């Protein structure tokens, strides 16, 4: 769904392809996230929004650092030649999938809730929004426990788009 | 074979072992077990999850066994002779299993007495150790 | 066979704390000492017969944090371990001619450094997952 979670496709030289899971940590994951440019890397997995094609041809990845800008930049990654049977495809949710923010608040931790879904800022209805992920969103700002969730643009309409989201 | 400063050396690392072999048994059987689980087929009728009581029964009678060979270094196919028929003729148990204890026991050795486990007391536990294999897998056919 | 991710982050955090400079020597020192016949390979490296000298020889050291060395380059590859050692393999079985069965040996020896290193920490399963690091390492370098 987002540009910032599923599994990591790769195109080189026209060629449609995905990543081998083999020798894939979150130490490379993140590699992935900061190349398109989403943070760090949560987990090597992701809800899945729409069924992908698959491809015979995969990406390999011995090992590297984890601190490099690029995947490619990072030492002895194979493209094709071996086949993941054994192993499974790479998946990755980056950091920035849903990242939420809180806006139009005259104090630190309070506002209109706005998540980013990959490069968007939209704001959530209030029916979409449980306590539970009140405290995510709370605990992920570092903004410690949630006090109230309130509804009914209490912080201001946001101008945009809303998100379509329950979150579970 | 075990010279008299091998001996010595065995000696003195199973003395410092002590009263805790049992619990050294059940750990190396243990590490047996989970490390080359072909050994298991040899124990069908154990219960072989972590923290047996019969994996730990066991674990007591083998360090007893060692215990047994050690006070007869001198004479250990003699004191091994029951074992030996037994593990040669009604177990079967096949050589490869009995290094791969005897490794075993040697980690565990280490694992538990690092001070003591210098490389000429290691070498003469290994010794010790294959000295005992061979003589439970002499009457193997 | 493939390696459980469990057992390679069991086997990675183990190998952090792993004394590169020491611990390679440690188990060359104790493999020459255990097994003699392995001190037939290094002849050129002095003395060798008393125990002492073994491990406290400067080459065994220095060829022990080499064989140390191969053995993390083996474990940032654990899912390639024969096309990361075929150069290793190749010497060893040509320029060499050292016995397979040694590779299995050190490998024991270095499972048995590493659990008199790290004493309850080197758990059973850590040394399961070792065990297979180490087959995997011989039977690479193998043949
Ligand atoms: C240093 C090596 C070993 C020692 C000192 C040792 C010692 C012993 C002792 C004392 C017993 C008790 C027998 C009795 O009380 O009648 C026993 C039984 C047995 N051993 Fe070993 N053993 C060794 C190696 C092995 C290995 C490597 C295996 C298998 C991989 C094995 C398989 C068995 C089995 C199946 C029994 C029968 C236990 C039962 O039926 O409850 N032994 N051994
Ligand atoms: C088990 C895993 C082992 C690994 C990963 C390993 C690794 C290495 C490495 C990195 C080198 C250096 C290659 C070079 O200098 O071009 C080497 C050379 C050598 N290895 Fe091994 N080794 C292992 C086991 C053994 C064993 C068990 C023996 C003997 C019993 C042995 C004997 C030698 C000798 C004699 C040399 C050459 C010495 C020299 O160049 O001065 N290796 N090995
Ligand atoms: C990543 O860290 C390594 C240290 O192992 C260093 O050599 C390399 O230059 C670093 N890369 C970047 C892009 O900072």
């Amino acid at each position: 769904g987002s540009r910032c979670a599923g599994t990591v496709e790769v195109e080189i030289q026209r060629l449609l392809g995905k990543v081998c899971d083999r020798g894939w940590g979150l130490k490379e994951a993140d590699v992935v996230c900061r190349q398109l440019g989403c943070g760090s890397a949560l987990k090597t997995s992701y809800q899945v929004y729409s069924k992908i094609q698959a491809t015979n041809t995969w990406l390999f990845l011995s090992s590297c650092n984890g601190n490099e800008t690029s995947l490619w930049d990072c030492k002895n990654w194979q493209w094709g030649g071996l086949t993941c049977d054994h192993y499974e495809e790479a998946k990755i949710t980056c950091s920035a999938h849903r990242e939420p923010r809180l806006v139009g608040g005259d104090i630190p931790c309070s506002g209109r809730v706005e998540v980013k879904h990959g490069d968007t800022w939209g704001s959530i209805c209030d029916s979409d929004f449980s306590l539970e992920a009140a405290s995510v969103l709370c605990r992920e700002l570092q903004c410690g426990t949630v006090v109230s969730i309130l509804g009914g643009a209490h912080f201001g309409e946001g101008n945009g788009q809303i998100w379509a989201e329950e979150f579970q | 074979v075990l010279s008299p400063a091998d001996k010595t050396n065995v000696k003195a690392a199973w003395g410092k072992v002590g009263a805790h072999a049992g619990e050294y048994g059940a750990e190396a059987l243990e590490r047996m077990f989970l490390s080359f689980p072909t050994t298991k087929t040899y124990f069908p009728h154990f219960d072989l999850s972590h923290g047996s009581a019969q994996v730990k029964g066991h674990g007591k009678k083998v360090a007893d066994a060692l215990t047994n060979a050690v006070a007869h270094v001198d004479d250990m196919p003699n004191a091994l002779s029951a074992l030996s028929d037994l593990h040669a003729h009604k177990l079967r148990v096949d050589p490869v299993n009995f290094k791969l204890l005897s490794h075993c026991l040697l980690v565990t050795l280490a694992a538990h007495l690092p001070a003591e486990f210098t490389p000429a007391v290691h070498a003469s536990l290994d010794k010790f150790l294959a000295s005992v294999s061979t003589v439970l897998t002499s009457k193997y056919r | 066979v493939h390696l459980t991710p469990e057992e390679k982050s069991a086997v990675t955090a183990l190998w952090g704390k792993v004394n590169v400079d020491e611990v390679g020597g440690e188990a060359l020192g104790r493999l020459l000492v255990v097994y003699p016949w392995t001190q037939r390979f290094f002849e050129s490296f002095g003395d060798l017969s008393t125990p002492d000298a073994v491990m406290g020889n400067p080459k065994v050291k220095a060829h022990g944090k080499k064989v140390l060395g191969a053995f993390s380059d083996g474990l940032a590859h654990l899912d390639n371990l024969k096309g990361t050692f075929a150069t290793l393999s190749e010497l060893h079985c040509d320029k060499l001619h050292v016995d397979p069965e040694n590779f299995r040996l050190l490998g024991n020896v270095l499972v048995c450094v590493l659990a008199h290193h790290f004493g309850k920490e080197f758990t059973p399963p850590v040394q399961a997952a070792y065990q297979k690091v180490v087959a995997g390492v011989a039977n690479a370098l193998a043949h």
